[PDB]
């Protein structure tokens, strides 16, 4: 039962590195060039 | 009209402000997609 | 409790993925173009 509880906090801040990532990669889409793709 | 639901859809403040210059244009701020 | 071991190995290299994953999504951010995006 320890060493479930340790995984837990091992996922939580895994999900956590993920959020401060996934509010990152909407950075590159909010500043980026696109002149070739015009549609 | 789709560089305008790209645009918006993401977040892309400056062409936003700027597909929105035209005056008096509304029949393309409320337009649908499918 | 075999099973539960092998899982935290399985996440102890997912996380650290994600941390190379995560330093290589700065580097983006740090070199990229922006020059719509004047704000």
């Amino acid at each position: 039962e320890m060493e479930i509880l340790k995984q837990k906090y091992r996922l939580k801040d895994l999900t956590f590195l993920l959020e401060k990532q996934h509010e990152l990669i909407k950075l590159i889409i909010q500043k980026m060039e696109i002149i070739s793709e015009t549609e | 009209k789709s560089p305008l639901h790209f645009a918006a859809s993401y977040g892309r403040i400056n062409t936003c402000q700027r597909l929105l210059q035209d005056i008096s244009d509304t029949r393309l701020l409320n337009e649908g997609d499918l």
